[PDB]
């Protein structure tokens, strides 16, 4: 019932996978006799990480018990109480490890933030999942309060390898001495389209056109939201129009690939009207539509 | 506008969603010799298009349709309200006509007004005089 942190110069992304993947789970499976212990690997260093949706697939794996109305309160929190309510119920079931997660970067540019390590810290309490954890910041412990390192019960680890960390400086631009808005994430579109197929990037390229011309029919440095998207029945009806897509099935198929990676989003308005959104800047557009995008 | 306009030509009173539908459907696969010509009159159209430009994109591209047979005419304020709205592209394919109003002189004005009292100007009439 510990929770290792290793900590160093380098990089510890190779050494982690091969530590959980390889030796823990099976000796972990062979110990408690069949099927090995799912994994849950958490990537820290992408800048559009969500504990909503860590949490929504944490209780896919362990399918905990639902909320009760007396137990929602006022517009209460309803992660922090779920958590709460597992850990009270977890506190008489046998000891034995069920779930094992990877956290890459536990201080990086968007899992630094309060609430996430707040989860962490009460998901850490139950003895039935094994944290594994690491760190690249020289000032991550004043991250950790006295009563958040009372229950992450760290112990912890050095290991230096000076290795390169190719991985990591992918969703940053390194030509540009490494100032280039770390908490944006638009870098990652551009390696993504890098290696996607020909239909997909012209329905990108007509997303991201008419979502330009939205936003500068609406309103400069402002972001993109749900206020300039556009219709689903409208996107359908124009991408019809190019030989793109023939029928709804076929743009809802592709678009779950630009979803799962955080490159587009749907959601609906009041009026009950479904609208899909790209989550950037309009010079992050441009460019974008400039540098990748303009010779298809 | 939508269930209004599927309330004066089916007699059915349905949602807004289910009325759009029901319209595109009308208006696609329906076979010509089962229907009959409509003239809308969308008037004030700057007051529809004020979040979107979904009202003003269908009604100008079910007149695309072979199988339709709507005749839309919509009137506004601004000139090249369209172009500001849709786009350039989507503009050029659906290919309306379009017509400036401008504003009268001294001379039209006064014709009208002098229209407007012909029998009664220089006339006689019978008073009372308690």
């Amino acid at each position: 019932g510990f929770s290792l942190l290793f900590y160093g110069v380098g990089s510890k992304r190779n050494f982690l996978e091969e530590f959980a993947i390889d030796y823990l789970s099976p000796k972990i499976a062979y110990s408690q006799l069949v099927n090995s212990i799912p994994c849950l690997i958490l990537n820290g260093y992408n800048p559009s990480c969500n504990y909503r949706d860590v949490f929504k697939e944490i209780t896919d794996l362990l399918v905990p018990a639902e909320l009760t109305r007396s137990e929602t309160k006022y517009w209460g929190n309803h992660v922090i109480l779920q958590i709460q309510k597992m850990i009270d119920f977890y506190k008489n079931q046998p000891l034995d490890i069920k779930l094992i997660l990877v956290v890459h970067n536990l201080d990086g540019p968007s899992i630094r933030k309060n609430t996430f390590q707040t989860m962490l810290s009460f998901l850490s309490v139950i003895r039935q999942i094994a944290i594994v954890a690491s760190t690249d910041h020289i000032y991550a412990p004043l991250l950790w309060d006295n009563m958040k390192a009372q229950n992450y019960n760290f112990v912890f680890h050095d290991i230096s390898n000076f290795e390169p960390s190719t991985v990591e400086s992918t969703f940053q631009d390194v030509m540009k001495m490494g100032k280039s808005d770390t908490s944006s994430g638009a870098e990652g579109a551009k390696y993504v389209l890098q290696s996607l197929t020909v239909n997909s990037k012209k329905m990108y390229k007509l997303l991201i056109e008419t979502q330009m011309q939205n936003m500068g029919n609406l309103s400069g440095p402002k972001r993109g939201t749900q206020r300039t998207g556009v219709e689903l029945k409208l996107f359908n009806h124009l991408c019809a129009a190019d030989f793109i897509a023939s029928n709804e099935i076929a743009l809802r198929s592709m678009l779950r690939e630009f979803i799962e990676h955080k490159m587009a989003n749907i959601t609906k308005n009041n009026s009950g009207m479904e609208i899909i959104w790209v989550p950037y800047t309009y010079a992050e557009l441009e460019k974008l539509l400039k540098t990748v995008l303009n010779t298809l | 506008c939508y269930e209004t306009l599927w309330n004066k030509v089916s007699g059915e009173r349905l949602t807004w969603a289910a009325s759009m539908e029901s319209l595109e459907f009308y208006f696609k696969r329906v076979p010509k010799n089962k229907k009959k010509t409509i003239v809308v009159l969308l008037d004030e159209l700057d007051a529809m298009v004020t979040k979107s430009q979904d009202i003003m994109y269908n009604f100008f591209n079910w007149t695309t349709y072979e199988n339709a047979k709507l005749i839309v005419i919509a009137v506004a304020n601004t000139m090249d309200l369209p172009e500001r709205q849709l786009g350039n592209k989507i503009t050029s394919r659906i290919g309306f006509t379009r017509i400036m109003f401008t504003g009268y002189t001294h001379e039209e004005l006064k014709n009208i007004i002098d229209l407007r009292l012909k029998g009664l100007n220089d006339s006689f009439f019978y008073v009372d005089t308690k």
